[PDB]
């Protein structure tokens, strides 16, 4: 939407 | 001791802003891999457009997910806080 609080957990 | 372990000043009726959304994305972010999965399933277990639709990825919908399903992953960071010390 705007500022992204779409996560994608960078464990990998 | 309080005054001077910290003072917070944290609001509770603050109004939806990506910023407050995205407070939780930090806490998530700082969260182990055990953890994101556990909380991820917690958090969605509310919403049906929970982190799209596909659980392969973790993705956070938060932007536009709502401040209510927000709230859940304060809740669960506040006890994983407290709750770090495992058995």
């Amino acid at each position: 939407r705007s500022v992204k609080v779409k996560i994608k957990l960078g464990r990998k | 001791a309080s005054a001077s372990y910290d003072s917070e000043e944290e609001e509770e009726g603050l109004p939806m802003s990506y910023d407050e959304k995205r407070q939780l994305s930090l806490d998530i972010n700082r969260l182990p891999g055990e953890k994101l999965g556990r909380v991820v399933h917690i958090i969605q277990s509310r919403e049906p457009s929970l982190r799209d639709s596909n659980p392969d990825e973790i993705e956070i919908d938060f932007e536009t997910l709502k401040p209510t399903t927000l709230r859940e992953l304060e809740r669960y960071v506040k006890s994983c806080l407290q709750k770090k010390q495992r058995k």
